[PDB]
């Protein structure tokens, strides 16, 4: 079990750990979270209390290197870095950990919410989607577009999700326009899969963390990235059946653990119901359609 | 964006356009089997292509081996217009090609986005005009050239015959479409209004008889009482 020490919280705050949250008042002695589960990543989330505009949060993985916040006073914004002398580290948690300053990771042991949410994504493949080599952890936030949002203005600061268009040379091969169009499978299994993607795992890891960051940080180019990534398997008539498999899975538990109140703004209508009631595959979800429309029939 | 009432002079810019409207394309008589069932036989379609500013027109004749053993004819109609369209265009100099295309009908506007992939910078728009086009196969000599067709085959014609010699692109295009309004609403009594007087012959080389100045306003005038009526003996008014 992991730990990351905060120096301070001089600001008040709401600290999110995955799917976890609680409040820390200006100045309370909160020193960080300990328990955290080994073999996962992870993402700290903050929403300052003066500004909820622009939560913000960092993805990591505490097996990658030992990691903490404090909150910088210039920018405005608690910071993870990284503590390279490991005894200076340990030191620092052992005496915060025996004073009890720090909150647990509140994970319950039948629960396997946070696993299920997390299965296909990697810290190597969330480093790619967010660059910044010099830190082994990955900041995202709720304003930062994608490189797709971008071609339709800072590349340092994106989101470089895999583009897919569906009216595109790439996706459409000279001669198979009809039928490219109303059939996504070879766009999906050799453009993205065969080609882009190698395997569906990664695709499913960059579909499971555009759904994060559009839940956590109401990142909107995030949201449009995983309903195009659903739309993309729908709407193909040939997909490998332990894919379908798992696609039911991965969207029982996005759906399963989006608040109730976001759904409005956070589930588009049009590629819900096309997937569910009209696509190839309206009959092979069958654990999403069931939680869909036990949940949010209003939708559909 | 969507070419309505207000930005109507655009179709009469020096900017190369052209309207296709698709709604001849996959025609059909519906009957009975011995069986008493009902069944469709298609019968030879054409893609309507016009140039509002020149009155060009491409007609390309969509001859019934094309459905041979296909499915879901009415998508697939959509799919093959647009494909005879992008056709259209990369046989064009390209002097000669569209900047824009203008589709009759919304459904027309995936397909042929997606068959002019390799054309960006020509536009695709829809239209909120409800213009008369599928009226073109109330043009005598267009009914004929489709339904003799044996195979598939482009034919050219000048759908304003000489008129543009006195009369502008836009009055041209309007008499246009006021005659195919009219042929839409009543097709008898438009087909008797243009031919009742029989010394007004229609030449060898055009579609239309060949009125002088006045006889046009005459025309006209019979073919916007038709509608007006035809407004009323429909809606009662
Ligand atoms: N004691 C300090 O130097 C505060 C900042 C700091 C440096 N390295 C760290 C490692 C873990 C938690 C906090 C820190
Ligand atoms: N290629 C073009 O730009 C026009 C071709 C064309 C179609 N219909 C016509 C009628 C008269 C002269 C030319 C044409």
């Amino acid at each position: 079990m992991n730990t990351v020490p905060f120096t301070s919280a001089p600001i008040e705050v709401t600290i999110g750990i995955d799917q976890y949250s609680f409040n820390v008042k200006e100045n309370q002695p909160f020193h960080g979270i300990k328990d955290i589960p080994i073999g996962h990543v992870h993402v700290i989330h903050f929403q300052h209390a003066d500004n909820s505009s622009m939560r913000y949060g960092y993805w990591f993985d505490c097996r990658m290197g030992n990691f903490y916040i404090q909150y910088d006073p210039k920018d405005g914004l608690y910071k993870m870095m990284e503590e390279r002398d490991g005894a200076k580290f340990e030191n620092i948690v052992h005496n915060f950990k025996e004073r009890q300053m720090m909150v647990s990771y509140p994970k319950i042991d039948e629960d396997d919410t946070w696993y299920n949410l997390t299965e296909f994504v990697q810290m190597d493949k969330i480093r790619k989607i967010v660059r910044k080599d010099e830190n082994q952890f990955s900041y995202v936030d709720s304003s930062m577009t994608t490189v797709q949002e971008n071609e339709l203005s800072d590349p340092a600061h994106s989101l470089n999700y895999t583009v897919i268009n569906f009216k595109s040379r790439e996706a459409i091969r000279p001669g198979h326009e009809m039928e490219d169009f109303l059939d996504k499978s070879y766009y999906l299994n050799t453009v993205m899969l065969q080609g882009i993607f190698k395997n569906s795992s990664n695709y499913f890891g960059e579909l499971q963390f555009a759904f994060l960051n559009a839940m956590f940080f109401g990142n909107y180019g995030s949201s449009l990235q995983w309903h195009a990534m659903i739309e993309l398997i729908c709407s193909s008539a040939t997909v490998p059946k332990h894919m379908l498999d798992k696609l039911d899975e991965i969207l029982y538990y996005q759906i399963k653990t989006l608040p109730e109140q976001y759904s409005d703004i956070l589930l588009n209508e049009r590629v819900w119901n096309i997937c569910l009631y009209s696509s190839f595959q309206k009959n092979s979800l069958h654990n999403t359609e069931k939680i869909m429309e036990n949940k949010y029939p209003e939708l559909l | 964006g969507a070419m309505n009432s207000s930005n109507y002079a655009e179709l009469f810019n020096n900017d190369i356009k052209l309207f296709v409207d698709d709604t001849n394309v996959y025609r059909v008589t519906v009957h009975k089997t011995f069986e008493g069932n009902v069944a469709t036989k298609a019968i030879n379609g054409c893609i309507f292509t016009l140039n509002p500013k020149t009155g060009h027109l491409f007609l390309k004749i969509i001859h019934t081996s094309v459905w041979a053993g296909q499915k879901r004819l009415s998508q697939l109609a959509k799919w093959k217009t647009a494909e005879e369209v992008s056709a259209l265009v990369r046989s064009l100099p390209k002097e000669e090609q569209p900047k824009q295309i203008i589709v009759t009908r919304k459904a027309m506007l995936d397909p042929l986005e997606v068959h002019m992939l390799d054309f960006p910078n020509i536009a695709i728009r829809p239209t909120e005009l409800r213009l008369p086009f599928s009226a073109a196969m109330s043009i005598d000599k267009l009914s004929d050239v489709v339904m003799k067709a044996t195979e598939p085959q482009m034919v050219l014609f000048n759908i304003y015959d000489d008129w543009l010699d006195r009369i502008s692109s836009y009055t041209a295009f309007s008499r246009l479409t006021l005659l195919l309004r009219a042929l839409k609403t009543n097709e008898e009594s438009a087909k008797m209004i243009l031919l009742s007087d029989p010394t007004i012959t229609i030449k060898s080389y055009h579609l239309w008889p060949s009125f002088t100045d006045e006889q046009w306003i005459t025309i006209e005038s019979q073919m916007r009482d038709l509608i007006l009526t035809e407004y009323g003996r429909k809606y009662n008014v």
